[PDB]
């Protein structure tokens, strides 16, 4: 997609993961896990449903209309009858082509998108207590315990509490 | 000392390929079909009132052929013509058929109305063994086969009023004997004619004499018109020969009603969307079933599937 | 020692809705509508050349029914027929009478020039007490009914050669008595007949006797038919009678004429699209007022509103 | 939209500015101020302009149709006359309806671009001297009055004469 | 002890300018053409089996105009009508030449299958000087002309089934005399019909008296019609005079054949797409050369060109 | 477009680079020179040709049509045969117009979302190593020669072989 991160610079994705569409995945000092993030996941499955209620949407009625399979050749009321109907078919089948096109490629640069920003908010909440591996994942310079975490996950994250240690760390131990 | 947390998207062991402006096929978590491609085989008879014509087309059940006696006055939605219809009455064409089946099939209603034609001078109900009605003779129930009485066919000339507030359509016809030893035998004249008109239109038909195929014993024919008469408007019938006057009219009406050709069976259920296929849901906008639909019904598309991705690019685990 | 620099964009306490791909309501700072649901109620006389028909159709004003004598040789680029307009000359009808008036509608002509017809053996400028002139009988200007000159009608058989660089359009019809006594009191044969033709094209009339209903006193008709002679082609016209003679030919063109149906007052104004609604700006793309139009005109449209987002996403102030 | 910009990490708008569609608020040694950015502004203008220029474009005329409204019953002719006309109007009305949903789509999305690079630029302009708080805002680590501001927002701002400030304000102060 | 990256992408010197949603004119890289709009000016034989009407429409090659015997069972995918065709037979009409031209254009065959047809009684293959075969005088290949055979002209009633698996076209026609005269002369009756019919059609034709302009040397016409019959059918003809009878049938198919006008140069040359312009390569998916088109083409635009960018934005150096 | 790279913090592009679309061009100890990146060039051009393909695609065969030119007026039938095909003309020209906006304005952003994709790998993979410097630069903190410089190119670039130099020259030198 237009973002690069599904199928980017995330290499791939993480299957079992059944309580959310984007979500975390840490290794700490008590261990490992991996958790869904709620608010993103709804984000994109709003948009996408939004976005299907739209084309499934109202069926036009059509009662009397024209004759479209003739059991006797006639000329020319018959070829323009037959020129028509199939002239609308042509356009309308044109049209769904282009609609499901243009759709999917939205669709998976929308998702795509919110997987990004959802990478971005998380960059901004760590400030200057993380460094970026390029591969969806942070190093977070200092000890993080599974509450640390939890509060990164849950936007309470207090870079602050923690900067010094984390400075100390990354721009030091060895220079 | 410190921590890794990985921000991640779900994946599945098997994905969806889909179309999009830069790919043919390109896998996605999930998909929906949008186009509907497969048919009950079924007419549902709700929520349209759908009139099965077994083996009466439409216009044999509005002349009154006898075996679609059983249609007289019926109504419907949708009327089912059956392939495996056929005639069975007098020999007959109409000429401009369709039209007539569609204003007709469109109207929805075979609601005829008697009215007190006088038609003086002149033997009425003729009838004939190829349109027998029970044991012998007979004649299509709207219609009344005129004859000479005696040594003269008088010049008819009869009028009706549209005294009502709505439009009256009258079937009528002319006989086109084979020879013209049937036609002095039964019209005197050697030469008929018959004018329908009202104060804006006019009709003159002039009958063809000649030996067509043989067709239920007869070779002779029995063309088919009709006339619409609006509210305030006289219907004047003037003919001196040939004529097959008509017994009333039939109530004409404006709505959803139509007319659509299918054999398959009708069944107890419901569906908005019909075609000749039989019922197709409606919850797809496009459909692939059939071109003639009736009812609220998806469009037609020639494609047989069109995927609209409701997930995320599907891009699965490593393996190790 | 330090300072604060935000960034941020614009809001205002009220936006508009709009619809996209992904909603069907979004708020936005501003939006513009794209179909025009409006109309004056008017139609502007400028910048098409509007002719009010008033109390004439077309077919009548082009027949020359004496009502409609002014219009004689108008031009227009929109003919307009108003709901109110009448025929008040001798009954008649005319076969296809959708194509009669579209192609001289289309013309956008009525310039009518006198050939000088020679009529041999007959009584000319007939008239009927249906279509008074003045005080006594008249008759449509632009046709001649020609009678019987004493004990016979002879066969008539007049030429005129297209000897000009244009197509040349001749309204001429055929008599239809109501009986046959009036048949041989006018044409003297028992039946008529009229043959009109051209290199490439030839028709052929046979009169209809029979009472139809009273119209203006006449249970008799008059049916109208057209001929169109190319450059050098030649008019024949042949007939023993029933023949209501062509007076000359209409000059036909090839335009952005036609005619429209409405009881719109016209006033003085400008504006390039037409509607029998009223005139109506064609600023936008859409418009949802009438599926009829003329001129430069916005596409018709089922929807009465969409808005086009012409400003941001609208997120208004916290509020303390 | 697609950056989450506006209705994203900017909470929300700011009534009132009437100079712009995007600016900056400021706070510093000598107080608060507002400001509209004009080069934005004026790129996402001159977008929504151009699109509603193409969209307003070219009505084309007709002069002498068909018939679409009919007082008696004929039939076959004129089915069919009326079922072109009614497969016209669903064709455009469908046209119409996809047009404006898109077009809407693209304007969100194109703002909230529009949005994002201005943000951006100013990152890139104040370069270590400031950290990002995830609203919007930057902390700018040294002391920053008016004229400073205005050349931040003019482009003209240079990081040098400020980088040993920033840094030690940054880096240290607790450690 | 430092070093410097910059990222950036290609320019070129001069790009191409494309629209865009926010632009009318935007410059990229590159782009490509999607309108076809010139022609090579001639129509390719291959891969259609193209056929040359030369001076002779596809009736007259139907009805057997003598210049057109050449014509005789030709089959074809795409006939080509030069405007060079003239006729050079009996002056004559086909009432509804349109479908007649279409239906025939469109079963893509000549083939005809000559049946024994009794006509007892009359004289059979007159002829005319005006469609003279040869030295004399002759008529159209595929029409009898009947006459009177002495005192008098019998009540002619053929018969001929269609014990085929296929559709049979019957082309036959009537004779309008220009005065009674020659009626009597040729047919004695003083007015004549011919009745043609299968089980479910059936059409009347009386002839039409009366002089027409002059055409190789008559004013006498011939009105062209035609009857397709079924598998199963019979064909029956009834007349008394006036017909101008069928030697045959034409074989009837369905597929892709049609029939263009255009005096386009027939070149030996492979190309799926013709235009009456000529044929045009099917690369690109829209054109501009012609509305009218056959076999795989480029659906026709009102553009002259519509660029598609290949390539991304170009922006170029900066100079110094 | 969308992204603000090309045409927007990257100045112009460079004519002459014939062998990608994307690329480098570097200042080192040992001089300069200029490469081409050939992931992102054909990640672009796989999505033009991609999209150039379907649009390019299937024309439909049409064999007898109805009759588009007539030589004689003749009034109702002649009238719904020409508004028939004037109709279908105007929907496909319409369709024609639509599709290669949309297309254009795609492939514009698409390629410019490529050369921000770019910009956003090379700057993960130098960590704390280098600074941007707003322009589509970065200035690399540590002595890094054409050996280097390809590291970088061909991303085995390790930022921990020079983190130390990289901070003591970043953070340092002045203070
Ligand atoms: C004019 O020619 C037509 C066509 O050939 C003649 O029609 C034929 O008429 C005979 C009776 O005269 C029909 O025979 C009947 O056949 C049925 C069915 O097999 C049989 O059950 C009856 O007992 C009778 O024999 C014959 O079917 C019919 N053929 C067709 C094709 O219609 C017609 O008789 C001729 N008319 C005159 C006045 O000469
Ligand atoms: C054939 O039948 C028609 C239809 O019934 C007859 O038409 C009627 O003819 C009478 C005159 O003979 C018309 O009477 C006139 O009525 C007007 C209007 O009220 C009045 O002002 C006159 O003084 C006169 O009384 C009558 O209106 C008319 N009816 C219709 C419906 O047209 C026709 O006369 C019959 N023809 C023959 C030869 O028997
Ligand atoms: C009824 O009127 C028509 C139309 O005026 C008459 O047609 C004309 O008939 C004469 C012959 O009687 C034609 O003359 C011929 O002209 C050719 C060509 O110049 C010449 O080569 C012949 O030697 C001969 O003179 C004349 O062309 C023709 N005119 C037209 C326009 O068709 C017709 O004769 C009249 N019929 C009767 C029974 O009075
Ligand atoms: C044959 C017959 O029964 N005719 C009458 C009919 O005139 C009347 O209009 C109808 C209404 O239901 O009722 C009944
Ligand atoms: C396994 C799964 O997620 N299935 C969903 C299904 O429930 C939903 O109805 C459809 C349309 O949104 O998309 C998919
Ligand atoms: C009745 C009459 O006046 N006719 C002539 C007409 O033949 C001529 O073509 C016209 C041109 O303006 O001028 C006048
Ligand atoms: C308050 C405001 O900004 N109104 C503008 C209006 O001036 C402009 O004509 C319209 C179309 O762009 O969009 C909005
Ligand atoms: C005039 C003539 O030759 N007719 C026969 C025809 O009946 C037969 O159907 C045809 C088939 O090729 O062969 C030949
Ligand atoms: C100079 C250049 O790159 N030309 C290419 C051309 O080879 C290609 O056929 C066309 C369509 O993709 O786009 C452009
Ligand atoms: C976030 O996580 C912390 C630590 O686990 C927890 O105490 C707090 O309640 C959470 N906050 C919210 C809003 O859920
Ligand atoms: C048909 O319906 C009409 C209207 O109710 C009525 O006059 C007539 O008696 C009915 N005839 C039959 C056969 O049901
Ligand atoms: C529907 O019927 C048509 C012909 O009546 C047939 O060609 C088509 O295959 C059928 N489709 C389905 C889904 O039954
Ligand atoms: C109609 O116009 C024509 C052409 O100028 C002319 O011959 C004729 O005299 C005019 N007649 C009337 C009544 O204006
Ligand atoms: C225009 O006229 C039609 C009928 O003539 C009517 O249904 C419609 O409401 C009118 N629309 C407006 C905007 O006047
Ligand atoms: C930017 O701001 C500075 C300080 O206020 C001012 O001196 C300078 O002229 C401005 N530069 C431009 C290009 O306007
Ligand atoms: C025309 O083709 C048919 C079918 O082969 C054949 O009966 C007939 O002899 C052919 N006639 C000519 C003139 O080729
Ligand atoms: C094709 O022919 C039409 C008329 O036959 C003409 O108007 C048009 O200019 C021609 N186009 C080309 C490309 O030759
Ligand atoms: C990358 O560059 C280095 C140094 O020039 C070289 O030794 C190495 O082989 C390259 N790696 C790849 C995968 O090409």
């Amino acid at each position: 997609g237009l973002f690069g991160a599904i199928a980017g610079f995330i290499e791939n994705g993480w299957e079992g993961m059944i309580d959310g569409w984007y979500g975390f995945r840490h290794q700490n000092s008590e261990g490992t896990g991996q958790a869904a993030d709620l608010k993103s996941t709804q984000a994109a499955i709003d948009q996408i449903n939004g976005k299907l209620n739209r084309v499934i949407e109202k069926t036009n009625e059509k009662f009397h209309q024209i004759e479209k399979e003739f059991s006797e050749v006639e000329g020319r009321i018959q070829d323009l009858e037959k020129y028509v109907e199939d002239t609308k078919i042509d356009l309308w089948s044109y049209n769904a082509e282009l609609l499901v096109a243009l759709e999917n490629q939205h669709t998976i640069d929308l998702t795509d998108s919110e997987m990004n920003k959802l990478f971005e908010k998380t960059r901004r909440q760590l400030r200057e207590n993380a460094e970026e591996m390029g591969n969806g994942c942070f190093k977070i310079y200092h000890k993080c315990d599974n509450a640390c975490i939890e509060s990164i996950r849950n936007g309470t994250y207090d870079h602050d509490v923690y900067r010094d240690e984390a400075l100390n760390n990354r721009f030091q131990i060895k220079g | 000392s410190t921590a890794t947390l990985c921000l991640g998207h779900h994946a599945v062991p098997n994905g969806t390929l889909v179309k999009t402006i830069t790919d043919d096929q390109i896998e996605v978590t999930n998909a929906t079909e949008l186009v509907q491609s497969s048919s009950t085989g079924k007419i549902c008879n709700n929520p349209h009132r759908i009139l099965d014509g077994i083996d009466c087309t439409l216009i044999d059940a509005l002349l009154g052929d006898p075996h679609c006696d059983v249609f007289q006055n019926e109504t419907w939605d949708l009327f089912v013509e059956r392939s495996k219809a056929f005639s069975n009455c007098y020999p007959y064409d109409v000429p401009d058929y369709a039209s007539l089946r569609s204003l007709v099939a469109s109207s929805g209603t075979l609601e005829f109305i008697t009215e007190g034609f006088t038609w003086t001078g002149v033997i009425q109900n003729g009838g004939s063994n190829a349109c027998k009605r029970g044991p012998g003779s007979g004649f299509f129930s709207r219609l009344n086969w005129l004859t000479k009485s005696g040594s003269t066919y008088p010049v008819l000339n009869v009028t009706m009023p549209n005294n009502d507030n709505f439009d009256k359509l009258y079937i009528w016809g002319i006989h086109h004997p084979s020879t013209n030893q049937e036609q002095t035998s039964l019209y005197v004249q050697a030469s008929g004619r018959v004018t329908v008109s009202t104060r804006r239109s006019q009709q003159t038909i002039i009958p063809n004499i000649g030996s067509r195929p043989w067709v239920r014993g007869l070779s002779s024919r029995i063309s088919i018109y009709w006339t619409i008469v609006k509210p305030g408007d006289v219907l004047v019938i003037n003919s001196n020969g040939n004529l097959i006057a008509p017994r009333g009219y039939f109530k004409m009406r404006t709505g959803k009603s139509s007319i659509m050709r299918s054999d398959a069976p009708i069944d107890t259920c419901i569906s908005e969307c019909i075609t000749p296929n039989g019922s197709i849901p409606n919850d797809k906008p496009f459909q692939n079933v059939n071109k003639i639909t009736y009812g609220a019904c998806p469009k037609y598309v020639k494609q047989n599937t069109l995927k609209l991705a409701t997930g995320m690019r599907n891009v699965p685990e490593k393996q190790t």
